[PDB]
């Protein structure tokens, strides 16, 4: 049985096709080394972390809070972090996230038992997930649109180290 | 295989007093006989294949780019590179990339995604060289589905052959120049 | 005398054939030959190259050729397990 | 039965005329003692590196690689002239070289002094075979003898063997 994304190459022995957005790309053989739940913990919580860096780097471009634009002047995108390290933002997050991630530490030790799905938070306020086919649809968009954002991260931040500009600075001229 | 026993495959010997090795087998697409100093020993067959077919794609983009870069140049190039070419430009493209100048970086953007794909596809030869289903030079890569029956063979053989005929086309577009620069239809001419 | 303890899922890797079986690779016990092998070329080299820039060292390091240089030594065991899974038929 | 090479001796029991390079030749009784075909694989590995060695002890004072055409003709200053990167890539081709020879050695049951490297088959003929195999331990025997001979005389007179011979220094 041949990779479908590489068909020039075996299946991976550790992707099955039962998780979302599982097409049987893995040529360097890194489900081997990792557990799969723990893979898809890593893969989800970047993607996560990725989606909400695009829509704010894009939103950061299209607007700014109440007097964030004398605080940081001129400087957006990942030149407003170190002067938010001079004031208290920075801070303030990181020990927040790092509460939710020592609870998240707590959700990959019950993931690598067994006993919960991966990515799993459980966290649907506003029911979506009312059909389970719409459940996989979500499921297959959200991992979809997580790798894509990493990309997208990755590439606005890199241009915003080329230029200086921005993402939407640069799409304006 | 495409006339085999007849331009390719078994009984043609190509050099009579020095015969290629019994391990050589014969239904390997290019085999016509010639192998006088024995150096299908000295490897594994696999890789020997694989990379007579990688040398010979890689050649085979060579020349045409050659040719096509000695003729027609890209809108703006004439800017970096200018009135220079083959050999040199390679060399000079480091030395803008090691002068500071931000535009001339298609080197290093080019070493990046061939060596991306050479790694991603590296356990294609792993699989390979262990007997696998997988031939050598097979990346199982047909978008016009031109070659989905028979008429693959025949153009197997073809491939190869041309393979062979840019690993030489390029060393003399490239030594040709060496010597006095210019480039294949400069020096045709 | 009194039972000695382990931790949970320590098994027997005591080996007197050619090659060890490829539970002592830990994690690494499903890579293929190949994999490890082209691992420790590609470690050795981006180590002996990092460690090549830090030779010089200076009061201001890069950290990226510093962290670099750890494969250097990476591939010594890398190439072991190469060898290790090659006997093992993988 | 007497051994041909010291004929007031007994033959030495445990090396025969299958052995290529076989003259019974043992007078301190080597092979009574450690294992034959150990024994011949390293007669042939010391007499390949001497072959070589022989070779490349002369050849510098012909003529030189461009890149090192600045270095001495006397080997033992051409050893230092290198600097450590070039030992360490001649250093990796031999262990490239030798991980062959420690699997076959080590795990497998060949021929000594095979290592599968016969591109041409000149041993497809018999008697071929047969002279191009005692005449392998002769030469790498003569080298043997002839790269000591150089490398201390090397030691002595700071000049390569055939410098050493046109300018007749002869005395230390
Ligand atoms: C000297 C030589 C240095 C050379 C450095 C080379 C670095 C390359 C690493 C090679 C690939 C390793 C593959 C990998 O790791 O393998 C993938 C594994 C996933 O393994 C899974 O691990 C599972 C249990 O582990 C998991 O469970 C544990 C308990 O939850 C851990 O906390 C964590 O969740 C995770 O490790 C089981 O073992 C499964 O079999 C397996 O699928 O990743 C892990 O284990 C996750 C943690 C290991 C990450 C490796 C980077 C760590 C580097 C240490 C230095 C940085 C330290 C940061 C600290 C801050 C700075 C001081
Ligand atoms: C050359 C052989 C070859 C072929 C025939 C394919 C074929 C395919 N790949 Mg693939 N791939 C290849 C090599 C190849 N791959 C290599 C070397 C890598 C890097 C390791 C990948 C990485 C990869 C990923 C990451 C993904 C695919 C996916 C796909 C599928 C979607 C088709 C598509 O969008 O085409 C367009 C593809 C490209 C522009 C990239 C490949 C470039 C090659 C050289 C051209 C091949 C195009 C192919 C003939 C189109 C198929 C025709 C038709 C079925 C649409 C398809 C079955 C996707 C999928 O659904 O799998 C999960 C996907 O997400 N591939
Ligand atoms: C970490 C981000 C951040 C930072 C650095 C600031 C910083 C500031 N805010 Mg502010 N703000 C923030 C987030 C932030 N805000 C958020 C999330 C909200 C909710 C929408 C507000 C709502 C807010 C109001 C309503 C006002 C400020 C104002 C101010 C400025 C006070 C000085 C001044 O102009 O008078 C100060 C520089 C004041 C101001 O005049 O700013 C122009 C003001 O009236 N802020
Ligand atoms: C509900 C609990 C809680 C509490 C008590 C605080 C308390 C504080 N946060 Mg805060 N924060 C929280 C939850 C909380 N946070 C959460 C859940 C997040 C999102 C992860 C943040 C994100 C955040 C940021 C980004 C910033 C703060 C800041 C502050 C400080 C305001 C300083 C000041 O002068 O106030 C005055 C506040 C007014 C509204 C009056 C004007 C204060 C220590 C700011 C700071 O460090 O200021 C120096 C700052 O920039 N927090
Ligand atoms: C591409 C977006 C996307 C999609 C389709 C999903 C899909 C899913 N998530 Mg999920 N998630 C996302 C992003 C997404 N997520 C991000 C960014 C985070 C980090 C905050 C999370 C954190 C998260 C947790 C913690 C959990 C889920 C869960 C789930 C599942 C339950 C069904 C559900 O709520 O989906 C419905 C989702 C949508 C309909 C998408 C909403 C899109 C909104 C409306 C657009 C927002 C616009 C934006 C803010 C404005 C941009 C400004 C502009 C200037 C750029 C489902 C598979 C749960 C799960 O797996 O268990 C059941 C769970 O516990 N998610
Ligand atoms: C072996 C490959 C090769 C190499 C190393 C070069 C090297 C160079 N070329 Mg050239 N070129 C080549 C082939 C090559 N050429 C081919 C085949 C063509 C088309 C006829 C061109 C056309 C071309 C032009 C028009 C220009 C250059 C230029 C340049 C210079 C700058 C680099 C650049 O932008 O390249 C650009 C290279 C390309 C656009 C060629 C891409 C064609 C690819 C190979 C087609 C592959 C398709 C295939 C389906 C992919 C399979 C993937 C996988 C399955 C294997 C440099 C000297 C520039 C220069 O300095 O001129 C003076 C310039 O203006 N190239
Ligand atoms: C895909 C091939 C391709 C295409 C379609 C173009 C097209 C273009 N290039 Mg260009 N270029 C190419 C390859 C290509 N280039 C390569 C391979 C190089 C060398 C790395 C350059 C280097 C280059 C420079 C330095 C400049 C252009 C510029 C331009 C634009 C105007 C032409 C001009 O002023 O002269 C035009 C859109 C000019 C520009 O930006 O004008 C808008 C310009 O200054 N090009
Ligand atoms: C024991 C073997 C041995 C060793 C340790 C050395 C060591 C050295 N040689 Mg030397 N050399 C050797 C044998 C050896 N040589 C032989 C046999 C020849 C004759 C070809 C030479 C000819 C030679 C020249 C011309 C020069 C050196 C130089 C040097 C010095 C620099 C390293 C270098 O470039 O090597 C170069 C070594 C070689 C080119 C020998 C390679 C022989 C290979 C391993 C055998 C090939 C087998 C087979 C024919 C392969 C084809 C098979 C095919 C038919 C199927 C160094 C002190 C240089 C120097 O500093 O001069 C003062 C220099 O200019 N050597
Ligand atoms: C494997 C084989 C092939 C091979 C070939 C390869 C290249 C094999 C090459 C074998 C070569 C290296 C043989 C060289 C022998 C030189 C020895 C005998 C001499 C030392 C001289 C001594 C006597 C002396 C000296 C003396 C010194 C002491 C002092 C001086 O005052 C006097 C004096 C100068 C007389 C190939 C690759 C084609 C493939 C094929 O399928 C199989
Ligand atoms: C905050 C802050 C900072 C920062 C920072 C930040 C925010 C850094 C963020 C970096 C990120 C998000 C990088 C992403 C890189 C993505 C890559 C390389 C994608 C590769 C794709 C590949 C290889 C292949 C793709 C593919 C292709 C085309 C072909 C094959 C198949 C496929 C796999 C699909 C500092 C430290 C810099 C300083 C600053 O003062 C403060
Ligand atoms: C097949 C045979 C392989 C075996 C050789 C591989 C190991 C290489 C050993 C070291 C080679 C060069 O190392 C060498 O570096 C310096 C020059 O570069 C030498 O420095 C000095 O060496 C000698 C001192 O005894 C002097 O005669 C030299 O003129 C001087 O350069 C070091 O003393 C030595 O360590």
């Amino acid at each position: 049985a041949m990779s479908d994304s590489v068909p020039f190459l075996k299946q991976p022995e550790a992707l099955d096709g039962s998780m979302a957005g599982d097409v049987g790309f893995d040529p360097l053989g890194f489900s081997s080394i990792g557990d799969i739940n723990f893979l898809r913990e890593a893969e989800l919580k970047h993607g996560r972390i990725a989606m909400l860096a695009a829509a704010g780097s894009i939103a950061q471009d299209i607007f700014t809070f109440p007097g964030v634009s004398k605080v940081v002047g001129t400087a957006k995108m990942t030149g407003v972090h170190d002067i938010l390290v001079k004031q208290g933002a920075m801070g303030q997050l990181l020990l927040w996230l790092s509460f939710l991630e020592v609870f998240g530490t707590i959700a990959l030790l019950e993931t690598l038992d067994g006993k919960r799905a991966p990515g799993d938070f459980k966290f649907d306020p506003l029911n979506f997930s009312k059909n389970p086919e719409t459940f996989k649809r979500y499921q297959l968009a959200e991992i979809k649109n997580g790798r894509l954002a990493m990309m997208g991260v990755g590439g606005m931040v890199h241009g915003y180290f080329i230029t200086g500009k921005g993402p939407l600075e640069l799409l304006g001229n | 295989l495409y006339k085999d026993g007849v331009m390719q495959g078994k009984g043609l010997v190509a050099v009579p007093f020095a015969l290629a090795p019994d391990s050589l087998p014969a239904d390997i697409p290019g085999y016509v006989g010639f192998d006088p100093l024995g150096l299908s020993t000295l490897c594994n067959l696999d890789f020997l294949r694989e990379a007579e077919i990688k040398h010979g794609r890689v050649a085979m983009l060579a020349v045409t780019g050659s040719l096509v870069q000695d003729v027609f140049q890209f809108p703006g190039v004439d800017k970096v590179i200018g009135n220079a070419k083959m050999i040199g430009a390679h060399d000079k493209f480091i030395a803008g990339a090691h002068a500071g100048d931000t535009r001339s970086f298609a080197m290093h953007q080019i070493i990046f995604w061939v060596g991306l794909l050479e790694v991603l596809t590296m356990p294609a030869l792993f699989e390979t060289m262990n007997g696998g289903p997988r031939q050598p030079g097979d990346f199982k890569f047909d978008p016009l589905g031109l070659g989905k029956g028979d008429k693959l063979a025949r153009k197997q053989l073809t491939e190869i052959k041309n393979g062979r005929l840019a690993m030489i086309g390029v060393g003399g577009m490239v030594h040709h120049y060496l010597l006095t620069g210019k480039g294949p239809l400069q020096f045709l001419a | 005398y009194s039972p000695v303890p382990s931790p949970e899922g320590t098994k027997e890797v005591y080996w007197e054939t050619k090659a060890p079986s490829s539970d002592v690779l830990g994690i690494g016990a499903g890579v293929s030959s190949g994999n490890f092998a082209a691992s420790s070329v590609v470690a050795l080299m981006i180590g002996g190259f990092c460690t090549g820039q830090v030779i010089p060292l200076t009061s201001d390091p890069n950290p990226l050729f510093l962290i670099g240089s750890f494969l250097l030594p990476y591939s010594w065991a890398l190439h072991v397990a190469a060898w290790i899974q090659k006997n093992n038929g993988k | 039965e007497m051994s041909e090479a010291i004929p007031f001796l007994p033959k030495p029991a445990n090396i025969d005329a299958s052995m290529p390079g076989y003259s019974g030749f043992d007078p301190l009784g080597f092979s009574d003692y450690y294992n034959v075909k150990w024994m011949q694989e390293a007669e042939i590995k010391h007499g390949r590196i001497c072959m070589l060695a022989a070779l490349g002890m002369m050849f510098p004072e012909f003529g030189t690689l461009p890149q090192f055409s600045s270095f001495s003709t006397n080997p033992l200053e051409a050893f230092y002239q290198v600097g450590p990167a070039g030992w360490g890539q001649i250093l990796l081709f031999i262990g490239v070289l030798e991980s062959f020879s420690y699997e076959k050695v080590f795990y497998g049951d060949s021929a000594p002094g095979d290592l599968g490297f016969d591109p041409l088959r000149m041993s497809s003929n018999a008697a071929s075979a047969k002279h191009y195999a005692r005449a392998e331990v002769m030469n790498g025997r003569l080298a043997m003898i002839g790269f000591s001979g150089m490398l201390h005389h090397a030691i002595l007179t700071k000049q390569g063997p055939i410098t050493q011979i046109v300018e007749q220094n002869f005395v230390p």
